[PDB]
């Protein structure tokens, strides 16, 4: 019994950035069970400060949804050629990845 | 009692699968709970994903509505999400453009 999780990754937004921070925000929905692992990668190096990750919460689709967020100065941000939210659900990862502007 | 009103970002459109867009706001480092969030003053409740909050180390909180829409009415329908935060008497109206 199992369905596999979407996960949309966004970026900064411009007006954080100016603001002097930073967060990128992994929204994960439509999984079945409700557990998952979120692991983040800066390029290729797992980080796991500034990192906050929601116990799942059942939807209106009967399916579970979730968040995880990354905080970082906009100093690191830009410092990648990349930033990647990998979702593992049941051994299986679904990973986005997003790249400075 | 102490209380911190909420910054509210965009999640940009760019984001976007098979037709459908994903955009949404970021409400972040407020306290205390509780905020709402309602899209288009009520009139966009279809495929919203809203909540919980999670508590920073800071001690506030943040959390993220995010919509999906068909990719094709982005630039068309107007996107705001509407942010109450009552405890510091705080409402964001964030207007959601395209990157």
């Amino acid at each position: 019994p199992k369905a596999a999780p979407s996960v949309t990754l966004f970026p900064p937004s411009s007006e954080e950035l100016q603001a002097n921070k930073a967060t990128l925000v992994c929204a994960i929905s439509d999984f079945y069970p409700g557990a998952v692992t979120v692991a983040w990668k800066a390029d290729s190096s797992p980080v796991k400060a500034g990192v906050e990750t929601t116990t799942p919460s059942k939807q209106s689709n009967n399916k579970y949804a979730a968040w995880s967020y990354l905080s970082l100065t906009p100093e690191q941000w830009k410092s990648h050629r990349s930033y990647s939210c990998q979702v593992t659900h049941e051994g299986s990862t679904v990973e986005k990845t997003v790249a400075p502007t | 009692a102490s209380t911190k009103g909420p910054s509210v970002f965009p999640l940009a459109p760019s984001s976007t699968s098979g037709g459908t867009a994903a955009l949404g706001c970021l409400v972040k480092d407020y306290f205390p709970e509780p905020v709402t969030v309602s899209w288009n003053s009520g009139a966009l409740t279809s495929g919203v994903h809203t909540g919980p909050a999670v508590l920073q180390s800071s001690g506030l909180y943040s959390l993220s509505s995010v919509v999906t829409v068909p990719s094709s009415s982005l630039g068309t329908q107007t996107y705001i999400c509407n942010v109450n935060h009552k405890p510091s008497n705080t409402k964001v109206d964030k207007k959601v453009e395209p990157k």
